[PDB]
RNA sequence: UCCUCCUAAAGAGUAACGGAGGAGCACGAAGGUUGGCUAAUCCUGGUCGGACAUCAGGAGGUUAGUGCAAUGGCAUAAGCC
RNA sequence: ACGACCAGGGCUACACACGUGCUACAAUGGCGCAUACAAAGAGAAGCGACCUCGCGAGAGCAAGCGGACCUCAUAAAGUGCGUCGUAGUCCGGAUUGGAGUCUGCAACUCGACUCCAUGAAGUCGGAAUCGCUAGUAAUCGUGGAUCAGAAUGCCACGGUG
């Protein structure tokens, strides 16, 4: 965990392009290739695309996952089994 | 009821430590006690304590603010 | 006692009220309370059967039946006559104090005791339940039990339907959910 | 000796004793031996009754054995069902918090298993 | 050599290298009598219990059983204590 | 383009096998209290004592030092008094959940560390094999190099012997 008294982390690219998106609307698939932001509250209910290794990988986002990190819905190696 | 082949059945005390004094026979002999009393158990005053889901965006704001 | 003392002054004044009847035969009445500990493992001892033919009969005051098994399975080592299970049967008054040491005692001793489920009336009414351990009836000394093996309590009533059989036990605060 | 839901042995201390339950350890083992008023080398045995009364009073303010292991297994299949990393290092069975599993994931693989 | 149904033509009987099957024992009760009881099977509920152990009603009514082959019997049971 | 700049992944995946090490399987030992004796190193974007807040990692304030001056720095094994009584154990700490601290643009794949829970596997280890001839093997702690943070290995010095 990081240190609380820092607060969260969060890109401004991706900070300031989410309030312009909350307040356009548009599920249109909002793509990133910033794994490392840590969810907001008014990020509740969005369809982000976060970059995996290879690809956007899509994301919807619920109540449940705010405390995270965008990468923890983003499975980077893949694996089927020997 | 046969005479003979069926044990002992006499009364004995079973209070609780939250005062439901009560009778009962049994073969138990000894006077036996009570730990859990369902006239004030945690069945009807004590069952929503596990559920604890919360908003996580209560979890958010209870740690810092913006 | 007590409860039939309870039974027949203070729950008859409400199943004549909540459901429309002419007279004191139209509300159910509980009819038996059968325990049935079956030992399914006494092939290996014999002291398995009648070590569970005693371990139920130190909670309510009766020698139990030795119950045979009916017919004949190739699979789990049965044929007609292997005494298999152990039954209890009380009526009238002993039913009733039997009741208050369920009810009372030993319904909220279960471990995680979180209630029991609303539906297990059988479509008629007639009651069934299953605890999984013994030391719950509290007539048991902690460290001499050979093993650990549940009963089912059955209370056979004359109940005639799930909607209007439910309320007689729950006339008792039955714990249901 | 029956306490807090299960029972608790009498021939050990009071201190050793009390870690029977699930989610006691020495720390909260100390806590409850020193906001209840006793000593910490008496047994279960040789103790007064009203001591067990306070006792089961002191320990019930906690989390014990029905919602510590009710939260637990809530917090993991809320884990599991999401798609999060820890999630799904929960239901293929490997380690979560970084081992390095090619060698030596043991606890979480079970035992040595030929193909 | 003996036993059961069919060919056998509505009574008995009626054959062939014709069509299918069982016996050459058991039982000190599995016998006499008195008293009492009633099935196979599936649905539903239930401690480990599963499609099939035991327990509860409940449908259904000999579709079950006879120490063994079939055939004929069998509730007054000749079935089971 | 086999050149060159940038973000995100990757070397850390795992059905398995081998090699090297650490911690144990306990009484010559766990835990709690008091009590003595070392050596060799390192430090300015650095080492950072005293004092206060915190259960604890540590944030708060600001002296001291290019150092036989100041710091890191308390040695641990031991000795004395308790507790423990052969148990998967107050043995052993693996794995998992909840809450936190620090360096750092940033600890999700991947950091160390402290607290509260959890308490697996293991009762001296098969054939075969490894090191050592005196301050040696066996156990005990401390420092350094690389380094913003991060070694149970590497390189050093002593304590019992
Ligand atoms: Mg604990
Ligand atoms: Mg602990
Ligand atoms: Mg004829
Ligand atoms: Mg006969
Ligand atoms: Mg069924
Ligand atoms: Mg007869
Ligand atoms: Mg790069
Ligand atoms: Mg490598
Ligand atoms: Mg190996
Ligand atoms: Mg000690
Ligand atoms: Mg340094
Ligand atoms: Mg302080
Ligand atoms: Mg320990
Ligand atoms: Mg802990
Ligand atoms: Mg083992
Ligand atoms: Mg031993
Ligand atoms: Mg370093
Ligand atoms: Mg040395
Ligand atoms: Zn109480």
């Amino acid at each position: 965990p990081r240190s609380l008294k820092k607060g969260p982390f969060i890109d401004l690219h991706l900070l300031k392009k989410v309030e312009k998106a909350v307040e356009s609307g548009d599920k249109k698939p909002l793509r990133t290739w910033s794994r490392r932001s840590t969810i907001f509250p008014n990020m509740i209910g969005l369809t982000i695309a976060v970059h995996n290794g290879r690809q956007h990988v899509p994301v919807f986002v619920t109540d449940e996952m705010v405390g995270h990190k965008l990468g923890e819905f983003a499975p980077t190696r893949t694996y089927r089994g020997h | 009821m046969k005479k003979d082949i069926h044990p002992k059945y006499e009364e004995i005390t079973a209070s609780c430590s939250c005062g439901n004094v009560m009778k009962i026979r049994s073969t138990v002999g000894h006077d036996l006690n009570l730990d859990v009393c369902s006239k004030c158990h945690p069945f009807f005053t004590g069952k929503q304590r596990d559920v604890a889901t919360g908003g996580r965006v209560d979890r958010f704001n209870k740690r810092f603010n913006i | 006692a007590k409860l039939h003392d309870y039974y027949k002054d203070e729950v008859v004044k409400k199943l004549m009220t909540e459901f429309n009847y002419n007279s004191v035969m139209q509300v159910p009445r509980v009819e038996k309370i059968t325990l049935n500990m079956g030992v399914g493992e006494a092939i290996a001892d014999k002291k398995l059967l009648d070590n569970a033919a005693a371990d139920l009969a130190a909670i309510s005051g009766q020698k139990p039946l030795i119950t045979k098994a009916r017919k004949s399975v190739a699979g789990f080592k049965i044929r007609q006559g292997y005494p298999i299970g152990c039954k209890v049967t009380l009526r009238g008054e002993r039913m009733w104090e039997f009741f208050e040491r369920l009810i009372t005692i030993a319904v909220p001793r279960i471990r995680d005791f979180r209630g029991l489920s609303a539906k297990s009336f059988d479509g008629r009414g007639n009651y069934s339940m299953g605890v999984r351990e013994q030391i719950i009836f509290p007539e048991i000394d902690y460290d001499k039990v050979d093993r650990v093996r549940g009963l089912d309590i059955t209370i056979t009533t004359t109940a005639k339907s799930d909607e209007e059989g439910r309320a007689l036990l729950a006339a008792f605060d039955f714990p249901f959910r | 000796a029956r306490i807090a839901g299960i029972n608790i042995p009498d021939h050990k201390h009071a201190v050793i004793a009390l870690t029977s339950i699930y989610g006691v350890g020495k720390t909260r083992s100390k806590a409850i031996l020193a906001a209840a008023g006793i000593a910490e080398d008496v047994k279960i045995s040789e103790l007064s009754e009203g001591q067990i009364d306070t006792l089961r009073d002191e320990v019930a303010k906690f989390v014990v054995e029905g919602d510590l292991r009710r939260e637990i297994s809530m917090s993991i299949k809320r884990l599991m069902d999401l798609g999060c990393y820890r999630g799904l290092r929960h239901r293929r069975g490997l380690p979560v918090r970084g081992q390095r599993t090619k060698t030596n994931a043991r606890t979480r693989k079970g035992p040595r298993k030929p193909i």
